[PDB]
């Protein structure tokens, strides 16, 4: 007796969670499926301290994947397999479900009951990936991500499970690859489609942000701060005196102070390796935020090149690769002027901006408020005589 | 019909994917009566909640011929 069978499923179970085996109970008896999904998948995700689920999915859930939400149906497979060491055995089950929608959808229609089947399929695949990625295997890994992420990007309509498995593992792949542009946003998008039903560990969160730090320290293309900063995630990992030079760093980053900085990496270049290689990086990253900032503020933008010479403390010839490499990656637009050795700057990048660097922009426009002041207030008097 | 939907919306995929089908318009000055019932229909074919903006063709009113 599956019902009873049910119940030497129920022996090795703490009876605290007994109480939904009744709804079980009565479920697989009244059959309303819609029941049953609430109460299993809730008691499954409590039943993650049971191996037992296994079976349980394993057998009259097993029967039962003609039933419910194919979302609901594949968090079984993902919470018990989550454990599993075993590799085939995952990736076994998985591709078994797989084969068993492939019959669902050879049989049935979008209106017709089959639409969104394609949902399941999508995250069983996405889960897939991160076997291999926990398996190594690192090549179907992106192959398989990436014939996933067309599917993707052309379904408009999709739930956000989904995606959440889709970053969440990209990201993880980046993070062994160590290309860290890719990572950082990967991330951000992971974190903001992040949802409650998705409970993760503070440990985690925190050291997510860790990660997502280093990244946007050494990444080529990351000139922007402020979505970190700003970023809810950060709060987490903040108070920690361990990590706080770390602010200490990118707070100094933003703000563009070059000796500052220069001091702070003095420290920590020596504790963390992954920071002792790639100082090229971060010395670099410095002279461009530096250049920026002091073109930001600049009232009328131009510079010569002592004058950035000074600022960066790079000799001038560099310079004009300072420049040009700081337009190539988009963060200025303009030209240089050998002749008379000028940088005119058209335009700097918008970039979310700290509290401090407000004030100075709240200097610069008094100022042409006043320059309004006076201008507006002396053009009455000449042409008195002229006004309607 | 849902048919010239689906048969459009993937053939403009086809040139820019990150234009995703959102909602519909009428262009009729003022709301009808099935209007309610039909969003409802394009909660299919969409996923948060659908918009209906209605263009105004007349002009004959002031500005912002849209209401959203």
């Amino acid at each position: 007796e599956i019902d009873t069978i049910l119940s030497t499923l129920r022996m090795e179970a703490d009876p605290s969670l007994h109480p939904l085996f009744e709804q079980f109970e009565k479920f697989y008896e009244e059959k309303l499926w819609f029941q049953l999904s609430e109460s299993l998948t809730k008691f499954f995700d409590d039943a993650k301290s049971t191996p037992l689920r296994l079976r349980l999915y394993d057998n009259f859930v097993s029967k039962f994947y003609d039933k419910i939400n194919q979302l609901s149906v594949v968090k079984y497979l993902l919470a018990s397999l989550k454990d599993s060491k075993d590799f085939d055995e995952s990736l076994k089950y998985l591709d078994d479900l797989k084969a068993q929608f492939q019959e669902l959808d050879s049989k049935k229609q979008r209106n017709n009951g089959s639409k969104d089947h394609g949902d399941g399929i999508l995250l069983i695949d996405s889960e897939i990936a991160r076997t291999y990625l926990l398996k190594n295997d690192l090549v179907k890994a992106r192959d398989l991500l990436d014939d996933l992420e067309k599917t993707l990007d052309k379904k408009d309509s999709i739930p956000l499970r989904i995606t959440n498995s889709f970053y969440s593992t990209n990201s993880q792949y980046f993070k062994f690859k160590n290309d860290f542009n890719s990572f950082y946003y990967t991330s951000l998008l992971y974190l903001s489609t992040l949802e409650p039903s998705t409970s993760i560990t503070l440990a985690e969160r925190q050291q997510l942000a860790y990660d997502l730090s280093i990244s946007a320290l050494l990444g080529d293309k990351i000139y922007n701060f402020g979505e970190l900063l700003h970023h809810p995630i950060m709060e987490t990992i903040v108070n920690d005196s361990n990590y706080d030079w770390l602010f200490q760093l990118l707070n100094a980053l933003t703000v563009g102070d070059f000796d500052k900085f220069d001091s702070l990496i003095k420290v920590q270049i020596s504790k963390i390796p992954i920071l002792a290689q790639h100082e090229s990086f971060l010395r670099q990253k410095i002279c461009l935020m530096t250049l920026i900032e002091t073109v930001f503020v600049k009232n009328i933008r131009m510079l010569s090149f002592e004058d950035i010479s000074k600022a960066t403390h790079l000799p001038k010839d560099n310079v004009e690769h300072l420049v040009m490499r700081a337009i190539s990656l988009g963060l200025l637009k303009g030209s240089i002027d050998q002749v008379n050795e000028l940088v005119t700057i058209s335009w700097v990048q918008p970039r979310i901006i700290s509290g401090d660097q407000i004030t100075k922009m709240k200097d610069r426009l008094v100022e042409w408020n006043d320059q309004v002041e006076k201008l507006g207030k002396k053009m009455e008097a000449r042409g008195q005589s002229i006004w309607v | 019909d849902h048919n010239y939907i689906e048969n459009m919306n993937e053939m403009c995929k086809k040139i820019n994917a990150k234009e995703k089908l959102i909602g519909w318009y009428h262009s009729g000055p003022k709301l009808r009566a099935s209007d309610l019932k039909i969003n409802e229909l394009f909660k299919k074919y969409t996923q948060n909640n659908p918009l209906l903006l209605i263009v105004d063709v007349k002009q004959q009113g002031v500005g912002l011929p849209t209401d959203a």
